[PDB]
RNA sequence: CUACGCAGUG
RNA sequence: GGCACUGCGUAG
């Protein structure tokens, strides 16, 4: 029967499914049943949460049962196999242990162990002088990883003497400082992981030291009380009163940090206002039942409720629309977006969707290898610290966050410091740590989904530092055409057109496919975020030291991964995810998107059989992935070029920090080589800990036709100039809803309506060669729309109700 | 130059007028119980704030958490000062029931000071 | 047609009932947000026109 | 090119 | 009453 396994032989190598007291499962299987998810085939999973006492077969009969969103007691039903999973783990040092004390080097694999922990292997093993044996454990606690979290198999570690029995273990509550405690940690389960660890990942020495040090901590910070980690704070005394301010900060993943310039002026004050200390300090305390999510104190006298008022309704243009003939019973364009009011209770019950960000545990080895794959998807980019005169901002009449928003916008804080006191807070943050407060607001725009949605205002000194930091790539990135990268490419004036030729570039039997991200700025786990932020600032290698590099992730990380959230007045933690209102959202989404593409191609690639690979040079490829991924502990350089290579031309990706087209060689994929819909699935489900349905992932076969869907357009090819171009159209219902649903009553009426219409005009023009009359007539609607308001406001005017001035913005002339 | 010296005057007009809301009497005790100094920030409104503020979703959880005139959280005793609902009314202690529960205006906010 | 001028009005009474200072009590928003989102986000007639009822019947209560 | 407004996208 | 990008429109 089919039964996963580990092999690296000199013929094949992978994690594949092969046909071939001791259990029916082994530990390789529950790894692979839980990293390789396939909702169509779970018997083995199903058989193993059954016989282990974790749930019976009733609870399969009810739908969603693996979801993760839908379904969240499923995390208890997995979390019920955490404490076996430990036990392996424990078993795992004994063996090692006993082959160190026999002198034996041997490879250890998943599939040698049975799930009650069990070695039931003795092979591969080559005697040396005892004492002196070398497990070799990269692979087996490596693969092991994701499950170590998802199972929560470290709960146990919370209560005295280990029982889980036992009460809970009364930490001190002013204790902050449990570096031994993660020493004892990892010297119990991971005795024999080679790799120094840091827990404190101010001594760690490069990028991926970080990233291996901050897995490790993100697993071991489960055990410990959640009110320890955040700032630290002391009470210092400025001109004699005491005040209390925080010289350093408590990361679940990074440890300890300690400021450097903690002494006992307008960048002072700001360094002052900006971190949550005196406010949680002075605070109420506040236990809020309306959520999970910790929560700190309470600023106000009363919790507040922000209610979304509905939005406003323009009849004439519904009255005009319908009496073009639109909005029929058995038509084809409808209103489907509106302006969906929402209660009181709205932005806490938004806000508690934090509960689906869980601590994740990566495959280190995996993600290590992935980083480095992904960082060749940015090396035709130049990035560096630059000067405060240098940095260029858009809107500065924005909120400055909180307590900024109280005197005044970004402009007074931008005319208030001079350069050389912007450039002062700057080389502060590299050297010490700057927590802030976030506050969260509602949106009000139009939707197709009754949910609210929630934007994470970021307070102003995380604003300027990060801009600082990272605005030299961002322009870098924003300004680049042809890449994988499409941030800054205009779909207009041929530029979708250009886009597509891009992606199909060099694709022998090219389909299209795309997929989703279901919640992904809540359901991202930590890892992920730090590996975009160490990517991004991979662009520094000549300016800023590696403490300067450190202090500055240890400052994205205290202000948009793990900071205070001001929500109705009161402050809670953020479990970790992504600030939307975030500097680096987009680029940082982007990167996220490139690893999960490239996790799904590697784990494509090694469970396939291998051995049933006709091509040699794929075999090949497969081998050294495997060599290069588990078994290599420096980067090789050679190989993660020919593998850029390799994905460059079989998969060729379109990514806008979550819409991605990939055009990939069918026949691969179909082999196995190359990453699918399912592969994606998996890759969501045991890593960004979400479930990924068929229905919002689609697949194209004819290239004609083009991209299903992309940036939320479908697109066409059509005939102009006797060339056949690709057109991107939307749906017509967004551009109905929006010309009859308006944010504010004022642009019911004047001249702004017609700027508008026009933009909504430009949008629409591609409709026209759509086959269907209702879409084509949906253009000349908006046409004859615009040229009824410029009646009824009444040479340079006319051309804005010709179809000339829609058709010139898409011919790739300008 | 006059617009930074308004917002710096009232950055350090807030942070004196907020430390003065600020107590020394367990802050001093709970910096003092650590050697070094430091403490994390969620442990100073656990020990150290006097007004306790929180919020009910349902009847349930309000038997479950705060029935009584005095109740027990963060390992300290509460007593119940004043109980609003999200309309900003007060509500009394005898009009929280199960029969009454429908017709209260949930989430409550419940304010207690340290006994 | 049926639908889309009933989703319409539900809308625009939605919108005068929130001039109309319902929203500084909370059952009462609650209701009516409700009834509105069930409306605008409804498929069926039938039901669109009880919940336009129950709305229209909130909102002449006062 | 710099200002302000609008619209679209994530 | 947030970030980024793109496209309009009025002004030197
Ligand atoms: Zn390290
Ligand atoms: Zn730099």
């Amino acid at each position: 029967v089919y039964r996963a396994f580990d092999i690296y032989n000199d013929k094949v190598a992978g994690f594949a499914k092969f046909l071939k007291r001791l259990t029916k499962y082994t530990m390789a299987d529950l790894v692979y049943a839980l990293r390789h998810f396939d909702e169509g085939n779970c018997d083995t999973l199903k058989e193993i949460l059954v016989t282990y006492n974790c749930c019976d077969d009733d609870y399969f009969n009810k739908k969603d049962w693996y979801d993760f969103v839908e379904n969240p007691d499923i995390l208890r039903v997995y979390a019920n196999l955490g404490e076996r999973v430990r036990q392996a783990l424990l078993k795992t040092v004994q063996f090692c242990d006993a082959m160190r004390n026999a002198g034996i080097v041997g490879v250890l694999t998943l599939d040698n162990q049975d799930l009650n922990g069990n070695w039931y292997d003795f092979g591969d093993f080559i005697q040396t002088t005892p004492g002196s044996g070398v497990p070799v454990v990269d692979s087996y606690y490596s693969l092991l990883m994701p499950i170590l979290t998802l199972t929560r198999a470290l709960t146990a570690e919370s209560h005295v003497d280990t029982d889980l029995t036992k009460p809970y273990i009364k930490w001190d509550l002013l204790k902050y400082d449990f570096t031994e405690e993660r020493l004892k940690l990892f010297d119990r389960y991971f005795k024999y992981w080679d790799q120094t660890y840091h827990p404190n990942c101010v001594n760690c020495l490069d990028d991926r030291c970080i990233l291996h040090c901050a897995n490790f901590n993100v697993l071991f910070s489960t055990v410990f009380p959640p009110t320890s980690f955040g700032p630290l704070v002391r009470k210092i005394f400025v001109d004699g009163v005491p005040f209390v301010v925080s010289t350093g900060y408590h990361f679940r993943e990074l440890g300890v940090v300690h400021n450097q310039d903690v002494n006992l002026s307008f960048k002072e004050l700001l360094v002052y206002a900006a971190d949550p200390a005196m406010h949680a300090a002075s605070g109420n305390l506040l236990l809020d039942k309306r959520t999970t999510c910790f929560s700190v104190a309470a600023l106000t006298n009363n919790v507040a409720f922000q209610t979304v008022k509905p939005g406003n309704f323009n009849k004439d243009f519904y009255d005009f629309a319908v009496s073009k003939g639109f909005f029929k019973e058995g038509s084809s364009v409808e209103l489907k977006h509106f302006f969906f009011a929402q209660d009181g209770n709205a932005a806490i019950s938004d806000y508690d969707y934090y509960r689906y960000n869980l601590p994740t545990m990566c495959d280190i080895r995996q993600l290590l290898f992935v980083v480095e794959v992904v960082d060749k998807y940015f090396d035709c980019y130049d990035g560096g610290c630059i000067n405060a005169n240098q940095v260029i901002v858009n809107n500065l009449d924005k909120s400055a966050g909180f307590p900024f928003n109280k005197w005044g916008k970004a402009r007074l804080y931008y005319d208030s410091m001079s350069y050389e006191d912007q450039d002062a807070l700057f080389a502060y943050t590299k050297r010490n740590v700057i927590p802030t407060i976030t506050q969260m607001n509602l949106k009000y725009a139009i939707s197709a989904k009754n949910r609210a949605r929630t934007v994470a205002g970021v307070s102003i000194c995380s604003t300027m530092t990060n801009r600082q930091f990272h605005q030299k790539l961002l322009k870098s990135i924003a300004a680049t055409r042809g890449a994988t990268v499409v941030i800054g490419t205009s779909k207009f004036y041929g530029g979708w057109h250009n886009m597509l030729k891009t992606v199909y570039s060099d694709v022998e039997n090219p389909h299209l496919m795309g997929w989703d991200y279901p919640k992904c700025d809540r359901a991202m786990p930590n890892m992920l975020r730090i590996m975009a932020s160490l990517v991004l600032a991979r662009k520094h290698t000549t300016c800023c030291s590696l403490s300067h590099r450190f202090y500055r992730l240890a400052n994205e990380c205290a202000q948009v991964l793990s900071e205070m959230v001001m929500c109705g007045g009161s402050l809670y933690v953020k479990p970790g995810g992504t600030s939307s209102g975030d500097a680096t959202t987009a680029y940082a989404n982007s990167v996220f998107n490139i690893c999960q593409a490239v996790t799904a191609n590697v784990n494509a690639l090694l469970s396939t059989d291998g051995n049933k690979i006709a091509d040699k040079y794929v075999r090949n490829l497969q081998h050294r992935l495997y060599e290069c991924l588990y078994r290599n502990r420096d980067v090789d350089t050679d190989f993660v070029n020919e593998f850029y290579a390799y994905l460059r031309k079989h998969f060729s990706m379109m990514i806008l920090s979550d819409d991605a087209v990939v055009c990939f060689n069918s026949t691969y994929a179909s082999q196995g080589l190359v990453a699918s819909i399912k592969n994606f699935k998996s890759v969501l489900y045991y890593q960004n800990n979400v479930f990924m349905s068929e229905a919002k992932c689609w697949t194209e076969t004819d290239l004609t036709k083009g991209p299903h869907e992309f940036c939320s357009q479908h697109t066409m090819l059509v005939k102009q100039g006797d060339d056949y171009v690709y057109l991107p159209y939307p749906d017509p219902s967004r551009i109905l809803g929006a010309g009859c649903f308006v944010d504010d009553i004022v642009k019911t009426d004047g001249t702004l309506m017609i700027e508008r219409f026009v933009s909504l005009a430009i949008d629409a023009y591609p409709l026209t060669k759509h086959p269907n009359q209702e879409y084509a007539d949906v253009f000349h609607l908006y046409l004859q729309y615009i040229r009824k308001l410029h009646d009824e406001l009444t040479d340079n005017t006319s051309r804005y109700w010709e179809p000339e001035f829609y058709e010139a913005m898409y011919t790739p002339h300008t | 130059e006059d617009k930074r010296a308004k917002v710096t005057s009232a950055m350090q007009t807030m942070l004196f007028t907020m430390l003065r809301k600020l107590d020394n009497d367990a802050l001093n005790n709970i910096i003092n119980n650590a050697r070094d100094g430091c403490v994390p920030l969620n442990i100073i409104p656990l020990t150290t704030a006097a007004k306790l503020m929180v919020v009910i979703p349902d009847y349930n959880t309000y038997k479950n958490t705060c029935d009584g005139t005095t109740f027990t959280y963060a390992s300290a005793l509460w007593e119940i000062q004043q109980v609003v609902d999200a309309d900003s009314k007060i509500v009394q202690l005898s009009e929280i029931s199960m029969d009454n529960s429908p017709n209260l205006a949930w989430p409550l906010i419940v304010t207690a000071l340290r006994a | 047609s049926k639908m889309s001028d009933v989703k319409c009005t539900s809308v625009v009474l939605l919108s005068v009932l929130q001039q109309l200072r319902v929203e500084s009590s909370s059952k009462l928003w609650a209701q009516c947000v409700q009834l509105h989102n069930d409306i605008l986000l409804a498929k069926d007639t039938t039901e669109a026109f009880e919940k336009m009822v129950s709305l229209l019947s909130v909102l002449l209560s006062m």
